[PDB]
Order: structure tokens, then sequence, then C-alpha cells
């Protein structure tokens, strides 16, 4: 029913979505952080219970 | 039947018309020998150098 | 023990779709490998598409019925009704010829003539008549419907009297697929396709989008509530996985149009672009159409409408620009002559189309897909 949506926002720049397109304008660091900040903050989220 | 020939599925967004969409870009090689044109065989570079 | 869609399984729909059909005495290989995986390409058709498959001694065809015919798809070979006429009418002659039976082209050309239906007759002293007879023939004997004894139809372009001695094959019986009534009794072509769906009205919506996916080049969006489109947005996500794993194709969708790509064509397979030269010029426009938004901003339904005058200017201004690199075919012609030539390739790729009434012309979002320029080097070689 429902869908997720993330979002990536520089430093005083505008809000944005994380598209593939706008992904893949990263660089390998913002890559890494981006595909690998939201995984560990769910498994830090479900510690919070 | 007939079909479009493209590299990547590069678009996913459903929402936008494909003008505003970044387009796929192709290099048309200018018919004329005065840039290159070929039937019979083909050079090569012998980059020894490298 | 089962079988599953695999390898041969798409390698064979692939070859079923590229062709009108495949006969067993010059496919052998193409022939046994579709029909190993005859069952389970049979049961994928029926239930997607809904396409019948023939499975024969001597051939096998898929009677690809379109949903909305399009010019491209008819026998390209020929150029004009009579050309049509002429080859109903050989087959008409056919069925009255016994299997091997061999028949000399004097007696072609004078049942052709005969039974020809129009209101003026088929006259051989023209040159117009003789030509259309010959392309014909030449699509008779594409489809390898009638053999020749050794002789040369093409001198019959400048020789009336030439003669040559014909043999009915036996694929002639199976050639045109069976229709639903005592055929005659239908007034116009259109009743056809109402009967050829009133067999599938079982999720006639899913069989249509596959239908329009894999046969045209597009699919465009009719209006802002097209239920074909509605159905294709709705399961973008499924369709694109089936279909990855039915065949080569990846599906693609936009605000107002769908298509499928192929990755690495074959070499039997027609694909966008192509060495023919319209093409260039097609990817040439719709690069200026890209790079002025606001001129040619594109109406809801993905349209840019442009009137003839407006073309003309357009592609003039492309022969200023990319002119000098244009093949020699077309840095000759007149605007008003490329301005045919383009938009008859546009049409058959369905880019684009002439409005009937307005004779407004009428740009798919569809050609936006595809930009093209020559090596800035050449560019700025056409500058010196």
């Amino acid at each position: 029913w429902f869908t997720f949506v993330l979002s990536f926002k520089r430093v005083n720049e505008p809000k944005r979505e994380l598209t593939n397109n706008a992904f893949f304008k990263f660089s390998g660091g913002e890559k890494a952080m981006a595909m690998y900040i939201p995984l560990f903050t769910a498994a830090y989220s479900r510690y919070k219970e | 039947i007939q079909h479009l020939q493209l590299e990547e599925a590069t678009t996913e967004n459903l929402h936008v018309d494909t003008w505003d969409e970044a387009p796929t870009e192709l290099t048309i090689k200018p018919r004329t020998v005065r840039y290159r044109e070929k039937t019979k065989p083909g050079s090569f570079n012998s980059n020894e150098q490298k | 023990q089962t079988q599953l869609f695999d390898e041969k399984a798409i390698q064979g729909m692939d070859i079923l779709f590229h062709h009108y059909w495949i006969l067993r005495a010059e496919q052998p290989e193409w022939y046994q490998l579709i029909r190993e995986r005859e069952k389970v390409l049979r049961r994928y058709l029926d239930e997607k598409f809904g396409l019948r498959l023939i499975v024969h001694q001597h051939f096998i065809k898929l009677e690809k019925i379109p949903v909305e015919p399009e010019g491209w798809m008819g026998i390209q070979d020929f150029q004009e009704p009579m050309d049509y006429a002429i080859f109903c009418c050989a087959l008409a002659f056919l069925e009255g010829k016994a299997v091997d039976e061999q028949f000399l082209l004097s007696e072609l050309c004078q049942e052709i003539q005969a039974d020809y239906p129009g209101d003026f007759p088929l006259d051989w002293t023209l040159y117009t008549h003789r030509k259309s007879l010959i392309r014909a023939v030449k699509v008779l004997m594409e489809f390898q419907l009638i053999r020749t004894i050794d002789g040369d139809i093409g001198r019959f372009d400048q020789n009336e009297e030439q003669e040559v001695l014909y043999e009915a094959s036996t694929y002639s019986r199976y050639f045109m697929r069976t229709y639903p009534d005592d055929f005659s009794s239908y007034q116009h072509w259109s009743e056809l396709l109402k009967e050829d769906w009133k067999l599938n009205q079982e999720d006639e919506r899913r069989k249509r989008v596959y239908r329009k996916l894999f046969f045209s080049p597009g699919l465009h969006r009719l209006d802002q509530q097209d239920p074909d489109f509605l159905y294709i947005r709705n399961y973008r996500n499924r369709l694109a996985e089936d279909i990855e794993k039915h065949s080569e194709y990846k599906l693609h969708v936009y605000k107002n149009t769908a298509f499928l790509s192929i990755a690495e064509p074959r070499q039997y397979q027609q694909v966008f672009p192509n060495s023919k030269a319209s093409t260039d010029i097609i990817l040439q426009l719709s690069k200026y159409i890209h790079g002025e938004p606001e001129r040619f901003k594109a109406n809801e339904n993905g349209e840019i409408l442009m009137t003839e005058g407006e073309f003309e200017q357009v592609v003039d201004d492309l022969r200023q620009q990319f002119g000098t690199g244009w093949a020699k075919y077309f840095r000759d012609m007149s605007t008003k002559g490329i301005r045919t030539e383009l938009l008859r390739a546009m049409k058959d790729w369905m880019m684009a189309e002439v409005d009937s009434e307005t004779s407004l012309i009428r740009i798919k979002s569809l050609t936006g897909v595809m930009t093209g320029e020559y090596p800035s080097d050449f560019q700025t070689g056409g500058t010196e």
C-alpha cells in the first residue's frame, strides 16, 4: 500500500529526491554513504524499541 | 516488427515527457569521405608507444 | 520432466516474430528450434498475446494480427494498391493450380488481367502495369509460393514478349489465414478486426497492450485517459520483469509514450537508428527540437504541432547547419521534397502524423527519445 522515498540535501542547497539518475551523479564516497547510511540507521532504529 | 535500439534502460520516471527528459546522444557519422566512410578493410593504429 | 522458457524458447520467439513464417524446406534449423519449444511458445503466446501459433508439417507461422494497422506493417516491396490487387489476383489464380503444376507467365498475366476487379482494365502494353506485375511476382517468389523453372522475369520490364515457366509450390495453399464467417459477407477490412478480437474477450486489455508493445515501435498515449497506457502505468514493474524474462527487450515508459528497446539486435531484425540517411535527419531534428523547449513546447498529450510551412522552415535551418554532412541524396533536393521524404520516414516509425484535415504535423513524443549530432571535430570542420 505504501512506498519508500529517500531524500538527500547538500548543505544549504534545496532538498531533492534520491532517484537512480540523481544517484549516478554521486561520487564514490557519496555513493557509499547513500547506500549504507539508510541501512545502518534501519538497524539502529529497530534497536530503539 | 520494428523497435528502437538503446544500450540501457536509462529512464525510470513515468511522470516526465520524453522531451523534458535527458535524451540519448548518438554520434552521427557524416556521410562524406571528408570525414570517414569505409567498405573495404579498415586500418588500425599500431600503438606501440602505449 | 517439464519444459521451461529458456534461451532456445527466447530465440524461437524472436524468429517467429521477425519473419512471416518459417519453412521446413529452407529453414530447417529454425524450424527444428521452434518446434522443440512449441509447447511453451503456444502456452505463452495464448496466455499473454492471444496470437494463434500455427505449427504444420511444412511450416510454422504466427498470425500477427495487429491491434491497429500501421503503414510499415504491410508488404514493403509493394508501392501502389495495384500491386496488392495483382498479388491477391495471382493468389486466386494459384488456387486453380495443383501442387507442382507448371504454368507459363503468359497464362498468369492473362488470368490476372481477366480477374482484376477494378473499373479500369489491367493492360500489359503499359510500362507501369508490367512493373507492378514484376514486383508482385517477386514478392510471391520471396515467400516460395511459386518456384522458377529457368527463365528471367526482370526482362518483362522492357520486353512484354518475355516468357517464363513457373511452378506452383505447396505453400500457396496455406499462405492466407482463415476467416470467421463466409468472408464475402463482410464489407470493409475494419470488420475483420472486430471479429478477430471477438475471440479474445478474456483479458482483452493485456493482450492489447502486449501486442501494441511487441509489434509497434512505440505506443502513444491517446489522451489523458487512454486505457492501454493506464494499464501499463499500473503494472510497469511486473510487465518489465516478465518481458525481460521472456525476451531480449526492456520496457520504457514516459508520460506520453511507451516502447520496447533492444540492446543487441541480431542480423534479421529491423531497428532505429539504421543506415538509411533519412534517420540522420530525424536525429538532427530531434536534437533541434530539444534545443528550443520554449518554441516547441509540447502539448499535454506529448505532441508537438507544426504547420507545413513551419516544418519546411525547420528543415531549411537543418540544411543550413548540418546539411554539409547530409547524404548527397538530400543535399541536392529542394526543401519540400526533403519534407516529404522525412515525413514518410517518420511515419514509418510512428514518429509523427500528418493531420488528415488541417495538414498539421504532429511530432510524437517517441521522437525525443534519441538525438544525434556530428562529431565536434567535423562540425568545426564544417566551419572551415
